[PDB]
RNA sequence: AGUAUGAAAAUGAUUAUUUUAUAAGCAAUCAUGAAUAUAUUAUAUUAUAUUAAUGAUGUACCUUUUGUAUAAUGGGUCAGC
RNA sequence: AGGUAAAUAAUCUAAAGGGAAACAGCCCAGAUUAAGAUAUAAAGUUCCUAAUAAAUAAUAAGUGAAAUAAAUAUUAAAAU
RNA sequence: AAUAUUUAAAAUCAAAUAUAUAUAUAUUUGUUAAUAGAUAAUAUACGGAUCUUAAUAAUAAGAAUUAUUUAAUUCCUUGGAAUAUUAUAUUUUAAAAUAUAAAUACUGAAUAUCUAAAUAUUAUUAUUAUAAUAAUAAUAAUAUGGUAAUAGAACAUUUAAUGAUAAUAUAUAUUAGUUAUUAAUUAAUAUAUGUAUUAAUUAAAUAGAGAA
């Protein structure tokens, strides 16, 4: 007799079609406050509308707060990056928006030495045993 | 070279090689290389050249490289990132100045996407 | 199953044994139908390894993925037991 | 002597087949060396490097230094020393005075082919 | 990738037999193989953060090669703490306290890396002087290997 | 053998024996370009690979049973029987009639302490599965013997349990593959 | 030595998680099992966090000196100055 | 004399890394931050401990195996 | 066999290299070993285990010491050629024949390259807006250990000048994220406050503490 153990299935971004990470971007800047004078630039001289272009697949929401100029995305995943852009100017902010939409929305992480691949798949050649060896031991 | 156990193999990896850094995969298999990558923006195929094993469970074909029209691997860039932000600290023993040696070192995540006997 | 197909009576045999009087002693046994394998099946027990086997030719039976160069295979249902 | 610098009075196998590939490489330097000149000065004459490198007259260097290289009676090579000059450094202050070549400072750097005479 | 799949085989601890009237090594030699299986080097799936290495029965020790003079030279030492109390015995000595078996140990303790699974894995080595043993029958055999041992013998040992 | 491509281990440039586990050796050491055969050091347990299933497994039209892959490494000639039944040994005998099976069933109802299953296969040369297959014996029997299994699982104390558990979960665990 | 407020630390007791009664040294770092906790995208073969299985490396800090793990100087800890 | 006085070079001083069991000064080599595929240095490759196979001689003393102890004696071995 | 020296490649011979060259000349290389002598005080002390080989009998061990060497062995001129070896496959009758491969010994640093990132300078570009400029990004090169010391650039804190805004806000704390990160920012939670001498630029300082 046989029975089904209730299990669900693991979705592998790229391999079928790729869903783009990066989903939306906030422009956040404020009128007052002179750490935001970068950021103002940015938003006022036609390289938004230019990256808007490039990536229609990203979603370009511009706000305007009080505090320190924002700039924070929104990723497939469910996570947030936010990064604060005082003081910078209008290239070091598009750099910093460029970095963003690189980015695939995980959690930062400390790898060990060769840790490359991260597979689901079983082993094509099996896992090795000692009694099934090519050559037996002694 | 006859390819033909290989063909018919339901399971198959790869050993391809970037930047002579070799990477054993299967198809779904999520390569975190350890660097920028510049030429491939996210989003774009990477059709790889410098494979040095093809494997089914108990045959494979290898070459320096293997010929590139028996196979196909095609990796997607899916994602540009990084490594978590470490700040090791360097000072001698009995000197009160301790430099600190940032680190946060690049990555970049490709997806073998495809992985097959043409 | 082996009695639906043209296959003779399943039996499981020992393969190979270590650590026998031991807290993990290690059983391969294979389900032979024949003089051909089905299943290969390791254990800590010798029934553990014979169920193993079973599980495993049982598996090599459903799991069968056929090419698709192959014309189509259509399977004779469940095996009811 | 309370500090123990412990340097052993002989070296072992691996350090004399490096010595020697060390010894083997400075000969190949310096055979290089005479090449390229003789190779120039048959340019300088009107020949290809081709043709230069076929010449059966090798032109022999005409500065000091290189000549004396050359010399295998003040320059001698590794094929050409002895098993001795190769291992051993002549020491008056030591007893047998011959000292072990490893007990020299920047041995791995610093040549030293020919001993004494007798010595 | 590789990794993935029933492990279980891999890290099982395996018995291997070693007829010391077969073997042609001399002592220390012997000791050195046998500390690699014992810490578990042969198998490629060995990490050193886990203990993963087989028994290893030992058996006809008496008939153990020892060259030289190191039977009646070689003094195996020992200390409690109290000073004057210096136990000096000779390799012959030691054998008639207890056996060819004993210095064999001693030897494989040495080869092994020096941590808390040390002791494990010289637990693991099972010495015996002559030739009987209670392991017997669980040294890894082989079907195909049947065929070789002659029929009633094989009884005999199962009996045993 | 259909394919007569040249046979490799799994080939270190160090000692393998002393160093299985160093990948570097592994990665260091190069073979000549062209196909091999590489033979798995692997129970073939977990794999649903195709070069692990066996011919009488295989679809007839496929192209995988002439090819030598699943390769029969062991002989059944050599092998001994675990665990196998007496039926299996010496075949099968369909021989009891109805009559027969009746009289064996009014049995079991009548006094199954005295005529127990062993007992019925002794007089009638068949299996004790068997004798259960043909009849059940009277209720109250059965639910003295689980009220007797019952107290006995009382007797244990904790750890007994505990281990009972853990036995059954690796019985559980065994048949998933 | 004003008045309010006060999850600032040192410090004590208690509870929870986790490790620990065959193991030896600045008590950390890196590797690496296991256990637990949290997680309104754990879809999982998931992710983070906590925790002296086990392995490797690791001679406090300052001062003063040719030179200090030094059994040379100085510091019981934390807070304010 | 791990002494003292100066001469030349190097290192330490102010230099982390590999080797020399442990090591300021010896043998290699100079840490901007990572990565870890390839060449390697000095030093190593039975196990502890990363890595090895050979050839021709000699030793039998555990000599010796990374800190070489002398005159002299005895026993051999070659050559004259 | 005996007596007595020497332990040597200077001479001598042999072998190899270089100049005219089947020879001459010049240069280079090749000449013992063991034991005893032997030796103190916490404890054996090559770093430790241990290392010296053995037919029958192994798909298998045989210095892990000393000396001279090699990277399978032999000729020719790093290289090729031949020779057997080893492993494998094929064909034939566990052997024979054919052929493919391995011969680049390996480990090893925070050395060098590759692979990416940062700053500085030199030389070329590109993009965007002393434009012979600035910012950002490419490529090639060189440089980036540091006590005493010198020089350059930042940040936290507090006050003064200027100064939007607001309980959907601000401040402080805790936890988890983010930005090459002494700092700030996001979210949640807590407590305060109808609110920043707030962002930013200047001016200044009782302006940063494991060392008295
Ligand atoms: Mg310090
Ligand atoms: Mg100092
Ligand atoms: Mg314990
Ligand atoms: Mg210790
Ligand atoms: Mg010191
Ligand atoms: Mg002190
Ligand atoms: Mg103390
Ligand atoms: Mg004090
Ligand atoms: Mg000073
Ligand atoms: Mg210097
Ligand atoms: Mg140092
Ligand atoms: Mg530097
Ligand atoms: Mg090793
Ligand atoms: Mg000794
Ligand atoms: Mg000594
Ligand atoms: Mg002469
Ligand atoms: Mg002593
Ligand atoms: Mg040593
Ligand atoms: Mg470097
Ligand atoms: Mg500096
Ligand atoms: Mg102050
Ligand atoms: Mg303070
Ligand atoms: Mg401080």
């Amino acid at each position: 007799v046989v029975k089904a153990i209730a299990r669900n299935s693991i979705g592998r971004n790229g391999v079928g079609a790729f869903v783009f990470p990066c989903r939306k971007i906030t422009l956040q800047f404020c009128n007052w406050g002179g750490s935001s004078e970068g950021m103002r630039k940015f938003l006022t001289s036609k390289r938004l509308d230019k990256w808007g272009q490039e990536f229609p697949w990203i979603q370009f929401e511009v706000m305007r707060k009080s505090g320190h100029p924002l700039l924070r995305a929104e990723y497939t995943n469910g996570r947030e990056k936010v990064i604060c852009v005082r003081n910078l100017n209008i290239d070091n902010v598009e750099n910093k928006l460029k970095l963003l939409k690189d980015s695939d929305g995980d959690i930062l992480r400390r790898r060990t030495k060769n840790d490359n691949v991260e597979s689901l798949n079983s082993s094509v050649r099996g896992i090795w045993s000692p009694l099934h060896a090519a050559k037996r031991h002694r | 070279t006859d390819t033909t156990p290989l063909k018919l193999s339901n399971e198959l990896y790869a050993i391809f090689k970037i930047h002579n850094r070799p990477y054993l995969v299967t198809e779904g298999d999520r390569v975190i290389l350890p660097f920028k990558l510049k030429q491939a923006e996210v989003g774009d195929i990477l059709n790889m050249t410098d494979v040095t094993t093809l494997g089914s469970r108990n045959y494979k074909l290898v070459g320096h490289p293997i010929n590139t029209s028996l196979y196909t691997l095609k990796a997607t860039v899916v994602g540009k990132t990084k490594r978590a932000f470490q700040t090791r600290e360097v000072t001698k023993r009995r000197n009160r100045r301790v430099r600190h040696a940032k680190s946060k070192g690049d990555l970049t995540i490709l997806r073998i996407s495809e992985l097959s006997m043409n | 199953l082996c009695r639906r197909e043209g296959l003779e009576k399943p039996v499981s045999k020992l393969v190979a044994e270590s650590g026998r009087l031991s807290k993990s002693p290690v059983f391969i046994v294979h389900v032979f139908s024949g003089e051909e394998t089905l299943g290969e099946g390791y254990g800590s027990s010798l029934k553990e390894a014979k169920a193993r086997a079973a599980t495993d030719a049982l598996m090599k039976w459903y799991c069968y993925e056929p090419l698709a160069q192959q014309e189509p295979v259509i399977d004779p249902g469940t095996v009811v037991v | 002597g309370g500090l123990l610098w412990k340097i052993p009075w002989r070296m072992s196998t691996h350090q004399k087949t490096r010595q020697r590939e060390r010894l083997r490489n400075v000969d190949q330097v310096i055979k290089q060396l005479t090449l390229g000149l003789h190779v120039q000065r048959c340019q300088d004459k009107g020949l290809t490097y081709q043709e230069a490198m076929e010449s059966k007259k090798k032109y022999k260097p005409r500065s000091k230094s290189l000549r004396l290289l050359n010399k295998p009676s003040v320059f001698p090579k590794e094929n050409q020393m002895s098993s001795k000059d190769k291992y051993w450094t002549f020491d008056k202050k030591a007893v047998g005075y011959r000292k072990g070549i490893h007990k020299v400072p920047k041995w791995t750097k610093i040549s030293i082919r020919k001993a004494p005479k007798f010595f | 990738s590789q990794k993935i799949g029933h492990s279980g085989l891999a890290f099982a601890r395996l018995w291997h037999h070693v007829d010391v009237a077969r073997d042609k090594r001399t002592l220390g030699r012997l000791a050195s193989a046998i500390a690699i299986t014992l810490i578990g080097r042969h198998k490629p799936v060995y990490h050193p953060s886990q203990d993963c290495g087989d028994y290893v029965v030992v058996t006809n020790c008496q008939k153990i090669r020892v060259t030289g003079k190191k039977f009646e030279q070689k003094t195996y030492w020992s200390h409690s703490g109290r000073p004057g109390q210096l136990k000096l015995q000779t390799m012959n000595k030691v054998v008639a306290d207890k056996g060819f078996g004993e210095i064999l140990k001693k030897a494989v303790s040495g080869m092994l890396p020096k941590n808390k699974l040390r002791k494990q894995r010289l637990d693991r080595l099972k010495v015996f002087d002559g030739s009987e043993n209670p392991y017997k029958q669980n040294i890894t055999a082989f079907a195909h290997e049947q065929s070789s041992i002659p029929e009633p013998l094989k009884e005999s040992i199962f009996n045993q | 053998k259909q394919f007569g491509f040249p046979k490799t281990q799994v080939t270190t440039i160090y000692n393998k024996t002393k160093s299985a586990s160093n990948y570097k050796g592994y990665l260091k050491h190069r073979d000549a370009p062209g196909m091999y055969y590489q033979p798995s050091e692997s129970i073939a347990t977990g794999s649903v690979n195709s070069e692990t299933i066996p011919r009488s497994f295989m679809a007839a039209s496929d192209p995988r049973r002439g090819l030598d892959m699943p390769v029969q490494s062991t002989k059944a000639k050599q092998c001994p029987n675990v665990l196998v039944g007496k039926s299996t040994v010496n075949g099968k005998t369909y021989h009891l009639g109805p009559q027969e099976i009746d009289e064996i069933r009014k049995l079991r109802l009548d006094n199954p302490q005295k005529y127990t299953r062993k007992f019925l296969a002794a007089k009638y040369g068949i299996s004790p599965l068997f004798v259960s297959m043909v009849s059940k014996p009277s209720e109250q029997h059965v639910q003295i013997m689980e009220s007797r299994l019952q107290e006995i699982q009382s007797r244990w104390k904790e750890k007994r349990r505990i281990a009972r558990e853990d036995r059954k979960r690796r019985k559980l665990l065994w048949y998933q593959a």
